[PDB]
């Protein structure tokens, strides 16, 4: 097959900025056979640019494409906030039809520190014989963040489920939940529980903790 | 089933170009402009070209590239019921080779006769002349070039008709031999060599046309001829005869549904953009005709101005124009020998690559249906051209022109019109535009517009019928000058013309009475295409 | 005017067999070539199969060929995709897509339909209410939806009355089971003076649970 590689995978962009994402093919593609699609979150892809030069209907003039052979690109003269989406290149030159790995447009914003909450296992889960300590980290930027779990001052690094949210539509921040999961016995043999988040917005890790005696 | 293919895109293009353009561009197209209102004739010609010829031209090329088989096999695979179209088409191409190539023979004969300080058709004091000879065309008289072509080259005066072919012109038989020797050694290895011979035979006419255009325009009175050529008379557009001449010219000058574009395109790559090929080649064919018009009438005006000859007597069509009228002007201008040799070599190459296509249409259509001769190409076409030559000697006799003229008015004129008519009906109604538009989309990436579909379905059959009816209305028992053909000659002509069309029901009735089931259950099997 | 709706799809064990469909309306369906394009979990696009305007031309991708079969109904305007010998790599959002013209690509896409191929067992979620560690200007409450399969789950707060300050985190598969969490943030006055309830709905297990957060 003719595999299409798109770069970058993820692109951070403030509205007003000019950006250029590229689509590179393993084999030569006819200029009239490479197309571009935009896909908003939770929606079906739309034909954006066909034959790498021609904008589909509805597509703002700010969008354009260029390229030939094995190197193509989608260029936006002036990014708007409504351009936050994933862009796929596709060749219909030869079978099998292939799409590109995709390029995701994410917006920029001032760096935000995470408001952080820690939660002890519910009494209800404790009856079941399990114990999940949950740590929330909300409305921060940029996306990448690093938690660490401590039990009685000692670091624990297993039984953890981390989950980021996608970029929020208006504020443009992110959120991440960490879930330390222990057994019933493991949870009660200790007392102090701690989760810290190292994020670039501070170089001192914010700390949230509780103990089983208050 | 993956066959040979063109050793280059240009090889195919020049093959189609070479086939499409021939003497008709030179000797019919400009005369029509002249007859039917000059530049005003371009309107019915252009419209009939847009809605009649080019759709049919495009259709056959697509059919060729898609099914990838010759005429007989392709139509059998398209519609089993109408497979006889393939046979009807092939034996038409077969009939034409019997008389068409002698035009090329006449070309070479004049080409050899032009190796002289003085061109022999200039004077009236030669051994082959009569008191009725005058230096140029005149009402009530004969011209020195007419008497040269008739009393010397053809020796036609020594024939009392088609019953009396008389002796054989061995100087003409030799030229016809040379023609087939060229045709042989261009087609015996297939398109690998034929696609290279067309680099000369299809490009030399443009080399010749260019310097005949310059020489034509530099002549005094040249602009006068262009006036006669293109002075618009839109009153012609209101005339139905003008449209019919336009429609007829467009059809026969593009040659669609003749089995040759089919054969040529059958060697194309499957995903080749045959739509661009159809438009490019169609234009070049008509553009060549337009250019050739200037080439011809620039010299025609020169004659009417500096030679004192009526325009009515020189603005003619057919072999009278390039074997008599045009060389007559050539022999009067400086460096006459140069322009003679080039002209005659133009007309020769102008027919050769057409003769290639006609023949190749046969050889390809047979190789796809019969593996026996696909394995033995050289042996087959040697027997073919030998058959051509043997009977072609009848065209080399003193009454040879009478033989040529008979076939010309019967062999392919009517037969192919109703053949292509059934072709349009077969693909647009039996095979359907739906399936054909689908085939084309798979090839070139996109389906034909609603325009082509409407034209293939409604305009094309009416277009073809508008011509068939027209050739029938203007019918007249075959004559030539004072000479009137005997009734049996006319009867034989309709047999030759009929032996083609009769293949349509003959195989239809045949394959019907070869089918299991019911009458409703014959048509479905014989209606369902090969792809199943 | 132009509308494409995919139907079928759902949970299927490996080797299983299902038939996806797409109902087209707003255009001459018999005049256009349709395609099936599937999306990875990872939100990657992969072409599956193409069928011409008359079904006389079919193309499959290498992963799909021999197992899937694309069909057409030009009478009722329906595109079909039968799947057999299903593998866990076939899990995707399957899109009804139409392009007649190679040169123009796929100008219309359907809403899609989700196919899940897994040997994982359909379990019901354990919904755990969360009250925070026994005060600031605002309070943050949570809800843990643990150990369920398959996707999706529908989580709202107080009948979905409040949508501000809520962050529901996408599910993550661990040992063939999904765990999902969510947080809500309200003014410290609002809670616990008022009731904040977690509304979790897992249709695959017919589970509807409403847990509300107690301060203690
Ligand atoms: C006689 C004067 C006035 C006009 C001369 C016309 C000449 C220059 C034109 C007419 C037909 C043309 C050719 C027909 C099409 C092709 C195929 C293309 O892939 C390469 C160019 C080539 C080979 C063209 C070269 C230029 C050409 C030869
Ligand atoms: C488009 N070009 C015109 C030549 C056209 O094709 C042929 C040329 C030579 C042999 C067979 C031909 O036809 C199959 C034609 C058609 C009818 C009568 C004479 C000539
Ligand atoms: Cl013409
Ligand atoms: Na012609
Ligand atoms: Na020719």
């Amino acid at each position: 097959e003719n595999v299409l590689t798109q770069s970058p995978a993820i692109m951070s962009t403030s509205p007003g900025e000019k950006v250029t994402m590229t689509c590179r093919a393993s084999s030569s593609v006819g200029s009239s056979y490479l197309h571009w699609y935009q896909q908003k979150s939770g929606a079906s892809p739309k034909l954006w640019i066909y034959s790498t030069s021609n904008l589909a209907s509805g597509v703002p003039a700010r969008f354009s494409g260029s390229g030939s052979g094995t190197s193509y690109s989608l260029t936006i003269s002036s990014v708007e906030a409504e351009d936050a989406a994933t862009y796929y290149c596709q060749q219909f030159s030869g079978y099998p039809l292939t799409f590109g790995s995709g390029t995701k447009l994410e917006m920029k914003r001032a760096d935000a520190a995470p408001t952080v909450s820690i939660f002890p296992p519910s009494s209800e889960q404790l009856t079941s014989g399990g114990a999940s300590v949950v740590c929330f980290l909300n409305n921060f930027y940029p996306k990448d963040i690093n938690v660490k779990w401590k039990i009685d001052g000692s670091e624990r690094q297993n039984g953890v489920l981390n989950s980021w949210t996608d970029q929020d539509s208006k504020d443009s921040t992110y959120s991440m939940s960490s879930t330390l999961t222990l057994t019933k016995d493991e949870y009660e043999r200790h007392n102090s529980y701690t989760c810290e988040a190292t994020h670039k917005t501070s170089t001192s890790p914010i700390v949230k903790s509780f103990n089983r005696n208050e | 089933d993956e066959r040979e293919t063109w050793s280059g895109k240009v090889d195919f293009l020049l093959s189609v170009i070479g086939f499409a353009v021939d003497l008709a561009n030179v000797w019919r197209f400009p005369y029509l402009c002249y007859k039917n209102g000059g530049g005003a004739f371009l309107v019915p010609y252009g419209i009939m070209l847009a809605v009649g010829g080019i759709p049919l031209f495009y259709m056959e090329l697509a059919l060729g590239q898609h099914n990838r088989k010759g005429a007989i096999t392709c139509w059998g695979r398209l519609v089993p019921l109408f497979k006889g179209i393939g046979y009807a088409v092939v034996l038409i191409a077969f009939y034409v080779d019997f008389y068409y190539n002698v035009i090329i023979a006449w070309s070479l004969r004049f080409f050899f006769a032009s190796f002289t300080n003085s061109l022999p058709w200039t004077s009236c004091n030669n051994i082959w002349n009569t008191p009725n000879c005058r230096p140029f065309e005149s009402q009530g008289f004969q011209s020195a070039a007419s008497e040269y072509f008739n009393r010397y080259i053809l020796e036609l005066n020594r024939s009392e008709g088609i019953h009396d072919l008389g002796a054989i012109k061995w100087d003409m038989a030799l030229c016809l031999l040379i023609v087939y020797l060229i045709c042989y050694f261009s087609l015996w290895k297939g398109i690998s060599t034929s696609g290279k011979v067309v680099w000369f035979t299809a490009l030399f006419p443009y080399a010749a046309l260019l310097i005949l255009l310059i020489r034509g325009l530099t002549l005094p009175g040249s602009f006068l001829g262009i006036q006669y050529y293109l002075t618009p008379n839109f009153s012609a557009i209101y005339k139905a005869e003008v449209w019919a001449d336009a429609a007829t010219q467009v059809f026969f000058s593009l040659g669609p549904g003749f089995g040759v574009l089919l054969a040529y395109a059958s060697y194309n790559k499957y995903h080749n953009n045959v739509y661009k090929d159809a438009l490019l080649t169609s234009f070049i064919n008509s553009a060549t005709s337009f250019i050739a018009g200037f080439v011809i009438f620039s010299v025609l005006g020169y004659m009417a101005h500096t030679l004192g000859v009526r325009i009515e007597d020189v603005a003619t069509e057919g072999p009278g124009l390039v074997f008599v009228v045009y060389p007559a002007a050539i022999a009067t201008m400086p460096a006459s020998t140069f322009w003679a040799l080039i002209f005659f070599m133009m007309l020769a190459t102008l027919g050769l690559d057409s003769s290639f296509g006609g023949s190749e249409a046969i050889i390809t259509a047979l190789s796809d249906e019969f593996p026996k001769i696909k394995r033995n190409r050289e042996l087959f076409v040697a027997g073919l051209f030998s058959l051509y030559f043997v009977v072609g000697l009848a065209s080399c006799t003193q009454g040879g022109f009478y033989f040529f003229h008979l076939l010309d008015r019967y062999a392919a004129g009517y037969s192919i019109l109703v053949a292509v008519f059934f072709e349009a009906i077969a693909v647009s109604w039996i095979y359907g535009t739906n399936r054909f538009s689908e085939d084309i989309r798979d090839m070139i990436g996109f389906p034909p517009g609603r325009y082509w579909q409407v034209c293939w379905r409604f305009v094309a059959p009416i277009f073809l019928l508008f011509i068939t009816v027209y050739l029938l209305i203007g019918y007249e028992p075959l004559t030539y000058a004072d000479y009137v053909y005997p009734s049996w000659a006319n009867a034989l002509g309709w047999c030759i013309a009929g032996s083609s069309v009769v293949m349509i029901p003959a195989v239809a009735i045949f394959k019907l009475l070869s089918t299991p089931g019911s009458l409703r259950q014959r048509f479905t099997i014989l209606t369902t295409p090969w792809r199943d | 005017e132009v509308q494409l709706v995919e139907s079928g799809g759902g949970l299927v064990k490996p080797g299983g067999s299902l038939k996806l469909s797409c109902a087209a309306s707003g255009f001459t369906f018999s005049s256009y070539a349709m395609s099936w394009v599937r999306q990875s979990p990872e939100k990657r696009l992969e072409w599956v199969a193409e069928i011409s305007s008359g079904g006389r031309y079919i193309y499959y991708s290498d992963t799909v060929t021999g197992r899937f079969t694309i069909s057409r109904d030009n009478a009722r305007n329906i595109l079909h995709l039968e799947m057999s010998s299903l593998r866990s790599e076939d899990t995707a959002m399957y899109y009804c897509a139409r392009g007649e013209v190679r040169q123009r690509g796929f100008d219309y896409w359907g809403q899609g339909t989700t196919l899940t191929v897994s040997s994982a067992k359909t379990t019901a979620p354990s919904v755990y209410p969360l009250a925070p560690v026994c005060t600031g200007s605002s309070v943050t409450l949570g809800c843990l939806v643990k150990g369920y399969f398959p996707e999706p789950v529908t989580l709202t707060w107080n009948s979905g009355s409040l949508s501000s300050g809520v962050h529901t985190f996408p599910a993550v598969l661990q040992s063939d089971l999904y765990t999902l969490s969510s947080s809500v943030t309200v003014t410290s006055s609002t809670w616990p003076s008022q009731s904040i309830t977690c509304n979790v709905a897992h249709p695959a297990s017919s589970t509807k649970v409403d847990k509300k957060i107690e301060p203690r």
